[PDB]
């Protein structure tokens, strides 16, 4: 009595929503009134992990494109994306949002009929009418600039405190191992033999001054040795004489790996105690004003 | 009530004189951005026995590969009365591993794992890397346990600090025994349920 | 009730 | 034209195909008479040993 | 029965895509990888036999003698002859 | 260099 | 299982390949496995299965089996797909010997993945073992006529087993190579590129009848005199109703083919 | 003549003779000073 | 008394 | 669309020429293997007799 | 069960 209806709707939860490892809830059902939730005395909320690792035996997130139309079907009012829980009226000519309730129109390239239950006939044919986790292919209207590559620029403290603790040599060995592990994001793992690790790698060390490591190859095709450009202006940061302070890793495989090997030995006898890490992380900003990326400080 | 009592005894809410300031900063920064499976691992450490690894095995001894799961049945309770002096016990709390070794551990087990002839032949610094080095099947299975709990989480970075009974570093193990009574809260789980039942 | 020796720690 | 040469091409492939199933069947039967003659000689070698 | 296989493969390949790791058995002995190296090094040498005096029957209708004599194969023959330096030649 | 032509030479010299 | 299989499977030492194995793999890895694939393209009969075995086994040592499968799939759909006229096609192609050995070999296969495959075919083969037991047909009478009229209820039992099976119930290693074969065959058919075209269903159905299960039936079950008897019992290991069930699946795959063509 | 596998059998014998001559010079240097 | 039950 | 479905018909059947001769070549090397195995059994049986 | 054995054990 009054429990069979609960376990049917609870079954609709477990077979259409986004999976457990992406989203996890405190309570599977919600109260109706503010007087009920004050007597509940337990918090209500969600945990969201949008890029969660998929366990084996569980479906991966499918990719849905909209063709040459380039219009992701969206609610006009709350801008909520299309989801399997909307309601279709007038033989699918209109759809009401399940968040704000506005009755939106169905696009002309989205014209498909309805079955006897009020849902659409191609509901399982299109992946985003049956699964709670979908990955859309966004059109050109959502980009403000062309897609920047994966970018990394490592800040390594090379003061006398850090070289004594072995932080300079532990970090450089880790950076070398991660760049040569073969799992570097931006390397084309879809296997066709062509030189296109688009990843961007820069190196900055810091002490009382801030040091920049030139890494690009020579204009004549020769193998240029790496440079160390000291910059002692720790009040007004600038960039030294290079345009190779931020180079592509595939075109400069040997120069980046060699410079990582030279860093522990070069600052090994450094006797400077003070550091200016605040100026160094500003110095990384001026390098990547045009691309972006990650400081591994 | 077990997990709430866990974070009371953890570094997030311990009294000031036992956890420094910047340790609490990093515990709060972790707990505000970790997934639910690592937060509950922080407030409820998982404990495994390592001294009876030959006992917890089938008659075929199903080869230790990860292709089939490296067998980890027993999840011990977090109180000191099932601790035994001739035992080795591994505790992980989502941040670090502590491998407590008793004073009366078998020397045959010690030579299999770390290659040491005595408990005095082990220091907390190098014996993390010494596991599975002697290539004896007992100690290789200990390294199987260590790497299995390492890779079960997202990240394979979680240090292993081996602790002998009688070193100054023993208190970091015994404080993580959540059902026990620690210097932060002198309450077991039996008493803590009683306190939250009369308050309710 | 709960005595001195009977409520120590076995470890 | 692009279906005419491509029907001669596709027919040559079926002539290779139903011929291939021909010595699939034939190579199976020569294995049949070659495996049953092992059965007598392993019996004679077992009795001799 | 064949039509049942057709309707089965059409249906589960139409089901939504599952994450599936390709993670194979570690029970390969190092001797298994050793005879793997031995079959490569021996076949490269026997292929050199079939090139100099004509005995090379291909496994491809169109792969000529010139097609297998790539500069990549020339380096593989340098490895195949000079292999006995760092291979512990009691083994392959 | 001194021409590491064994299997022990690439072990001991490296 | 014995101590030597424990020792060589999670010890830190004997998973690093040897120095001879490392530089051999470097020369076979440059330019998308083109030196490796040309050697197996240049192969012979008996030699082909040995170099397919050796290429796969060294791929497992360097954890590059997904690289080897993805490179071999596109280069064999391209080679099958651009050689007209042909012959008996001159020692076949690479893709069917490759998938047969990868998914059926004692050293590429997990104990957990093998034990699943015993428990989805033990009732199938016990049906065949009850046919030879209860109608008393001898070994000679088995090999006379086609096995479709021998194991008529046993084969239809296998159809019932596969019908209740699913790709989710298929373990991670078979199910991975169905998906990589599916999106490669569909990709090289659509050379100017999604509805999963029936060629991908055709290749998938072939590898799950003869490559997975048919090769499975081929495998899983006075001093000089005794060892030769044991080597005979290992080679001719079928007390023939097993091998007649095997050739029932292989001859099934030919009519599984005629269904997808129609 | 010498082609293919006989080159590899040649390099194997000279590489074996190099290791053999190194270890007997190792023993004979100990023997002469003894 | 109780070594029957608690042992 | 006529040539699209008829590309599909020999993208089909060129992989069963691949399937049929794969059974031919793999079983013919069983024939090679069992013929060498025949020679070693009959020689050792003659030596045992 | 485990109680009375441990009271004797501490004592």
């Amino acid at each position: 009595s009054t429990g069979s209806a609960a376990q049917q709707v609870l079954q609709e939860i477990q077979q259409f929503n986004s999976p457990r490892y992406f989203t996890r809830a405190s309570v599977a059902r919600v109260p109706h009134s503010s007087s009920l939730q004050q007597k509940l005395h337990l918090p209500i909320g969600l945990f969201i992990r949008p890029l969660a690792p998929i366990r084996p035996g569980s479906p991966t997130v499918p990719s849905v494109n909209f063709g040459n139309c380039g219009v992701v079907v969206r609610c006009k009012r709350c801008r909520t994306y299309i989801n399997p829980f909307v309601h279709w009226e007038a033989h699918g000519r209109r759809w009401s949002c399940n968040l704000c309730g506005y009755v939106n129109d169905t696009p002309q390239f989205y014209m498909r009929g309805l079955d006897e239950k009020g849902k659409r006939e191609d509901r399982f044919e299109r992946a985003e009418l049956s699964m709670g986790s979908v990955e859309f292919v966004a059109p050109a209207d959502y980009m403000i600039r062309p897609p920047q590559p994966p970018a990394y620029l490592f800040l390594i403290d090379v003061s006398a405190t850090a070289v004594a603790s072995g932080l300079v040599e532990s970090a450089c060995a880790g950076i070398r191992a991660a760049l040569t592990s073969g799992k570097l994001p931006g390397c084309t793992d879809s296997g066709a033999g062509r030189g296109d690790s688009r990843t961007m790698v820069g190196i900055v060390t810091y002490d009382s001054a801030v040091h920049f490591y030139a890494l690009g190859s020579a204009s004549g095709g020769g193998k240029r040795r790496p440079q160390v450009l000291v910059m002692p202006e720790i009040d007004d940061v600038f960039l030294p004489l290079s345009d190779d302070l931020f180079v592509n890793f595939a075109e400069n495989r040997d120069a980046v790996l060699e410079a990582l090997d030279t860093i522990p030995s070069l600052w090994r006898s450094n006797g400077c105690i003070d550091n200016c890490m605040g100026s160094a992380v500003k110095a990384a900003l001026l390098v990547m004003k045009h691309v972006g990326g990650k400081i591994l400080l | 009530a077990l997990f709430i009592l866990g974070v009371l005894k953890s570094n997030a809410f311990r009294p000031v004189k036992e956890v420094s300031t910047d340790k609490r900063v990093f515990s709060w920064s972790r707990l505000l951005a970790l997934p639910v499976d690592r937060i509950c691992a922080y407030v409820h450490p998982r404990m495994l026995p390592l001294h009876n690894l030959s006992n917890f095995g089938g008659p075929s001894d199903r080869v230790l590969d990860g292709q089939e799961e490296v067998i980890l049945p027993p999840a011990l309770r977090l109180t000191a009365e099932e601790m035994t002096q001739d035992g080795a016990y591994l505790l992980e709390n989502g941040e670090e591993m502590l491998l407590w070794i008793g004073r009366s551990i078998s020397p045959q087990w010690l030579a299999s794992v770390f290659g040491a002839h005595s408990l005095d032949c082990v220091h907390p610094d190098v014996a993390a890397a010494s596991i599975g080095d002697s290539q004896d099947p007992v100690g290789l299975r200990v390294r199987a346990v260590v790497q299995s709990v390492q890779g079960e989480h997202l990240c394979n970075a979680m240090r292993l600090l081996v602790i002998r009974q009688g070193d100054p570093s023993e208190q970091k193990f015994f404080a993580q025994l959540m059902e026990d009574r620690v210097p932060s809260l002198l309450l077991t789980f039996a008493e803590f349920l009683q306190k939250v039942d009369m308050r309710s | 009730q709960e005595l001195r020796v009977s409520r120590m720690s076995l470890m | 034209e692009e279906v005419e040469r491509y029907l001669e091409e596709n027919r040559k492939l079926r002539l290779h195909l139903d011929a291939a199933n021909g010595e699939v069947a034939a190579m199976s039967t020569v294995h049949i008479r070659q495996e049953k003659m092992l059965d007598q000689l392993t019996s004679t070698l077992a009795a001799a040993e | 029965a064949g039509k049942e296989i057709v309707d089965w493969c059409a249906l589960q390949l139409k089901l939504p895509r599952l994450e599936s790791p390709l993670k194979f058995s570690s029970a390969v002995l190092r001797k298994a990888a050793d005879e793997a190296t031995g079959e490569f090094l021996q076949y490269i040498l026997r292929l050199d036999r079939d090139m100099r005096e004509g005995t090379f029957q291909s496994g491809t209708p169109g792969l000529t003698e010139r097609d297998v004599a790539t500069p990549a194969y020339e380096e593989l023959l340098e490895f195949a002859i000079r292999a006995s330096t760092y291979e512990d030649p009691a083994s392959e | 260099e001194a021409a590491l032509r064994n299997v022990e030479e690439q072990f001991l010299a490296q | 299982e014995n101590l030597p299989t424990l020792m060589s499977i999670l010890s830190p030492l004997q998973k690093v390949p040897k120095a001879v194995c490392r530089r051999l793999w470097n020369l076979l890895s440059d330019n998308n496995f083109i030196p490796l694939l040309t050697l197996l393209k240049a192969s012979d009969g008996d030699q082909r299965r040995r170099l397919v075995a050796a290429a796969c086994n060294l791929a497992n040592s360097f954890s590059a089996v997904p690289d080897l499968a993805y490179h071999l799939f596109r280069y064999e759909l391209k080679w099958v797909g651009h050689l007209p006229a042909s012959l008996f096609l001159h020692s076949s192609s690479l893709l069917f010997p490759f998938l047969s050995f990868v998914t059926s070999s004692k050293e590429m296969l997990l104990p957990g993945d093998l034990s699943w495959l015993h428990q989805v075919m033990d009732p199938v083969l016990a049906a065949a073992d009850s046919i030879v037991a209860s109608e008393h047909l001898s070994a000679d009478q088995i090999l006379r006529e086609t096995p479709a009229k021998l194991f008529r209820p046993a084969g239809s039992l296998f159809l019932e087993r596969l019908k209740r099976l699913s790709l989710a119930d298929f373990p991670c290693t078979f199910r991975g190579l169905l998906y990589l074969l599916a999106d490669a065959v569909d990709a090289q058919l659509r050379e100017s590129p999604h509805h999963v075209t029936s060629s991908a269903i055709a290749t998938c159905a072939e590898t799950l009848i003869c490559c997975f299960f048919g090769n499975f039936i081929l495998r899983y079950a006075d001093l000089v005199g005794l060892r030769r008897m044991r080597e005979i019992a290992e080679r001719s290991r079928v007390p023939p109703t097993y091998g007649a069930m095997d050739k029932l699946l292989r001859q099934m795959a030919s009519f599984c083919w005629e269904a997808v063509s129609s | 003549r010498r082609y293919g596998p006989e080159l590899a059998h040649a390099f194997s014998s000279l590489s074996d003779e190099n290791k053999y001559l190194k270890v007997k010079l190792q023993s004979s240097q100990r023997a002469e000073v003894r | 008394d109780s070594a029957l039950r608690r042992r």
